[PDB]
């Protein structure tokens, strides 16, 4: 719930830990407590917010200290938050599956003729960003295509719908990685709880990363914004882009058509 | 795939045929048809198979049991207690057991008797060599034991000296040099046997297998090779085996490689190495063939038997690979059909005819579904590696015998098979042959029909259209360019490779009820958004002032909580 | 046969050969290997082959002779003509190239010389091997 109070009109000399002491520990427990101070002195302006986890223990707690003896003066510890047109608007969950996470950025493949590599089924899904596996089941006709990138998913979506690999026509849809398809198959065994967890993001800003980038491949950087600064390699760790890019990629894009041209690689 | 339930089942039948108390026939060649099934799931370790070797001796089976301890042999090398089992046993046979005993017992010589534990080896040896009246034989075998560093090497020593009273020191001073090198020996590989026998310990970890430890003794091993670091890098192999591991059978086979030894025991360590461990591995089997390839120039009969045998044993487990048909091809073309500058050309090119109309013939055998045993070729072709048996024939056609409406009547012949209108080296060849003339007619053909009907991988049509911006813009001009721009389909060779590089398919030229719109924000869930019919949201107030304005007109007002989401991982995946 | 000049002009070919000479500065210097090979004819392919190709050969730079990616373009270069036959272009590439390349800078040539050759040339695999063996 996190029901916060505004304690006002306090000492000067009341600091955090004290207003924290006074706060927790008393029939309750306060998830946080602070004092707004000044900007530029550091003393407290005589306000403060205490943010509990549960409303009965902070009405309990805003009952029982006003009126109560802080550092010498009244505690005025009155609820903050808790008839206007205008209102947020309120939603409610999808209760996490692996369609409604906007983290979720491996594509589930089906419709396979249990024909294809799965250096092949790289190289289908290779130029829409970077990849980390490409592993596929086996004798269940499907695979799984996990990127770095959501963008480079909805790319791939867009693009490889209704492409038929093979002489078989795919199917294109979201999906768990195999230890989660693991404990949802454990979990639906024994149809207990069947619950799923969300994908791990990217700890977010991050300023050098380009996404939909790919790069095969001393490095003097002047890490200018118009150009790449970092990228994920290609399986893995992280690579500080170089200015000979390009052409790494064009003599071994030349090389993939001399070995594809003989038969030595088919994807 | 279950071992453990393939052990209970194995003991709950020897404890059945054990509580019935009689022949039990039935129950036998059950407990017999369950072991040898066992054995081939399973690695077969000396410890299980112990018993059935007992239970295969107690039904008077000796001639099925010799053939057995072969195969326990080769199972797990380090298997002291089933060489002792099979020294202990075959005693009481025929005339041949004297050439028996002895041959099964200096078999395990260069097998076994370079370990720790085989002390009882040599000690069971010489109670062998202790029936017969053949002193000097027993004389070799305590010699030969002491100058190996083994665990009782000072009380064989001591034995050796007292038990034979007429030769006991007709050679003092080899004899104790040799006890000297092994006490050497034992003295350095004793920092081994304490850091291994004070770890192994089983508590379902590291410890019970001791990875570290192994790999510390293999080290010590490959750094003090004083001419005998071949038979205990291989007990060390062994050891390290015993206690699947491809990284350790590698080193073992770079050991052996940089030590220069034979190709035959080279050989059959990669036949070992091949049978012994499970298969969807694909890390030494092309390092064998690289190696096979490499040691073609040695030996031609035996290695491109051992080639063909390789690919037959490759190509049965791995049918989508395309790397083995290409290797298999290339030492088809290389061994069979050889013909050097040297020789006359009417016989190279009466050869390659040959293997040209031998490649057709195999095609046209197999689009016909017709197969012949006696020619290996027949069965070695798969469905999947047929497009490049295709090219590899358009190469042997038009780069060899030099005809261009006959490669274009095989072009016009396989370009509308089922299995083969989808791959990658066929199209690709005859976008090679296309850029080899000067036309371009054929090439626009190609690159318009590349998203359209022909379905390549993302990355190989980037590299076709990346390569045609290339070759296009330095051997055309305008005069060319102008008159193939077509309205139709928009088509322009300069700015449609561009286009193309994202999105496999691509059409050159009733909005609300497409695929489109309804998963615009968000990808995969499909949604019927409600919007308004008669929008004036482009209409400028200025033109909206001119009349009023009609009532809004109303649509998909009725499905502004449905959403649908087509699920199909649950549905094909998880319910199957 | 209505083919028209592409880079091997006076104001291109110049400034492909001011790049080409730096061999160590410039990248990108096999895609240009690998570009100047797309002509496919008898006397273009001569005229290619004479300009820098044997220019290199009279030279002998160090950078292109340790490559063996310039060697399978020249390769490259002549096997694909369109007027000569099998057995006299392979005769002239086995007997007078494969000699011509030093021995001793064949440790980068022979990973790019052996696809090539188990490419097109599956007779000629087992005389090269001789030829590049470990004993004299």
């Amino acid at each position: 719930n996190n029901c916060s109070i505004f304690v006002g009109d306090l000492a000067p000399n009341v600091t955090e830990s004290q207003l924290f002491e006074l706060f927790i520990n008393r029939y309750a427990s306060t998830s946080h407590a602070k004092i707004v101070h000044d900007q530029v002195t550091g003393m407290s302006k005589g306000y403060g917010f205490v943010k509990f986890t549960n409303s009965d223990e902070q009405q309990l707690a805003l009952s029982e200290m006003q009126g109560v003896f802080l550092n010498g003066r009244a505690i005025k510890v009155g609820p903050t938050s808790g008839m206007s047109q205008f209102i947020y608007p309120v939603q409610q969950q999808p209760s996490l599956n692996h369609f409604t996470d906007p983290n979720n950025t491996t594509v589930f493949i089906g419709g396979l003729s249990s024909l294809v590599t799965e250096d092949e089924l790289r190289a289908y899904f290779q130029p829409f960003g970077t990849i980390v596996y490409v592993k596929i089941p086996v004798g269940k006709c499907c695979g799984f295509v996990q990127y770095v990138d959501r963008l480079s998913a909805e790319a791939a979506i867009a693009g490889m719908q209704g492409f038929p690999i093979a002489n078989s026509r795919v199917r294109l849809s979201w999906g768990r990685s195999a230890k989660q398809t693991a404990l949802l198959q454990q979990a639906m065994l024994s149809n207990s709880l069947q619950v799923q967890q969300q994908q791990p993001g990217l700890q977010q800003p991050n300023y050098g990363y380009i996404p939909s980038s790919t790069c095969e491949a001393n490095v003097s950087s002047t890490m200018l914004p118009g150009c790449q600064i970092l990228n994920y390699s290609n399986p893995q760790q992280v690579i500080m882009q170089g200015s000979e890019a390009v052409v790494n990629s064009t003599n071994a894009m030349l090389n993939r058509l001399e070995q594809g041209s003989n038969g030595f690689m088919f994807a | 795939a279950l071992r453990g339930l393939d052990t209970q089942f194995l003991q709950d039948n020897t404890a059945l045929v054990q509580a019935y108390r009689g022949l039990d026939w039935s129950d036998i060649s059950s407990l017999t048809q369950m072991v040898d099934v066992i054995e081939q799931t399973v690695v077969k370790y000396g410890n299980p198979n112990d018993s059935i070797k007992l239970a295969l001796e107690t039904i008077l089976w000796q001639i099925l049991r010799k053939y057995p301890l072969l195969f326990g042999f080769w199972k797990r090398f380090a298997t002291i207690e089933y060489q002792l089992f099979g020294l202990k046993k075959s005693i009481a046979v025929l005339a041949t057991s004297v050439k028996w005993f002895p041959t099964s017992l200096e078999l395990w010589c260069d097998y076994l008797n370079v370990l720790c534990v085989n002390n009882p080896n040599e000690t069971d040896f010489i109670r062998n060599n202790f029936e017969i009246a053949k002193d000097l034989i027993g004389k070799q075998f305590l010699s030969h034991p002491f100058w190996d560093k083994f665990i009782e090497f000072e009380v064989g020593q001591k034995n050796w000296h007292n038990v034979q009273r007429i030769y006991e020191y007709i050679i003092e001073v080899p004899l104790h040099q040799y006890a000297r090198f092994f006490t050497s020996y034992k003295k350095f590989l004793n920092e081994k046997n304490l850091k291994t026998t004070r770890n192994i310990d089983i508590v379902l970890r590291k410890t019970q297998t001791t990875v570290n430890e192994i790999w510390q003794f293999e080290s010590k091993i490959k750094q003090p090779f004083f001419n005998l670091g071949q038979v205990l890098n291989d007990d060390l192999e062994n050891w390290s085996r015993y206690l699947y591991h491809e990284n350790t059978w590698m080193m073992y086979i770079k050991w052996l490689t940089k030590k220069n030894i034979s190709d035959e025991v080279v050989v059959d360590i990669y036949q070992k190495a091949n049978t012994f461990l499970p298969l969807d591995f694909k890390t030494l089997r092309y390092d064998f063939l690289r190696f096979l390839k490499r040691k073609y120039r040695s030996n031609n009969t035996l290695f491109n038997n051992i080639f063909n045998e390789t690919v037959s044993r490759y190509l049965k487990i791995w049918p989508n690979d395309i790397l083995l048909m290409t290797e298999y091809l290339c030492m088809l073309k290389r061994h069979s059909f050889k013909n050097s500058l040297d020789q006359s050309p009417k016989e190279i090119l009466e050869k390659q005819t040959s293997f040209t109309k031998i490649l057709e013939t195999s095609i046209t055998n197999y689009i016909n579904n017709q197969i012949d045993a006696k020619v290996h070729l027949q069965t070695l072709i798969n469905d999947k590696n047929l497009s490049i048996v295709v090219v590899e024939l358009i190469k042997t056609t038009w780069l060899v015998l030099k005809n261009n409406m006959q490669t274009r009547k095989y072009f016009n012949l396989y370009q509308k098979n089922i299995l083969i209108k989808n791959s990658v080296p066929f199209w690709l060849t005859y976008y090679k042959f296309e850029k080899s003339n000067v036309n371009f007619t054929k090439l626009n053909k190609f690159i318009r029909e590349l998203g359209v009907e022909i379905y390549l991988p993302t990355t190989v049509m980037n590299d076709i259209l990346t390569d045609y911006k290339t070759f296009y813009l330095t051997h055309s001009n305008i005069v060319t360019y102008e008159s193939s721009i077509i309205d139709s389909n928009t088509f322009d060779p300069i700015l449609y490779p561009e286009l193309k590089m994202s999105n496999p398919k691509y059409d050159p030229v009733d909005w609300h009820k497409k695929t489109e719109w309804k998963e615009a924000g968000h990808i995969g869930i499909t949604t019927e958004r409600p919007q308004i019919s008669n929008s004036i949201i482009e209409c400028n107030s200025g033109t909206l002032i001119q009349k009023p304005i009609s009532l809004p007109n109303f649509r998909n007002l009725e499905k502004i909580n449905q959403v649908k989401i087509n699920d199909l991982y649950t549905e094909e995946f998880l319910k199957e | 046969d209505s083919q028209s000049n592409g880079l091997l002009n006076k104001e291109l070919f110049d400034k492909v050969w001011k790049r080409l000479s730096c061999k160590e500065k410039k990248s990108g210097q096999e895609i240009l290997l690998n570009n100047l090979v797309q002509f496919y004819s008898k006397d273009t392919v001569e005229f290619v082959e004479k300009n820098i190709f044997q220019k290199i050969i009279e030279f002998g730079w160090e950078y292109y002779l340790q490559n063996g990616m310039f060697w399978n373009c020249y390769c490259r270069l002549i096997y694909f003509d369109t007027s000569r036959s099998y057995l006299d272009k392979r005769q002239y590439i086995v007997r007078k190239i494969w000699p011509q390349i030093d021995k001793k800078f064949a440790q980068s040539v022979l990973p790019s010389l052996t696809e090539f050759c188990e490419s097109y040339f599956p007779e000629e695999m087992d005389t090269l091997e001789e030829m590049f063996t470990e004993e004299p």
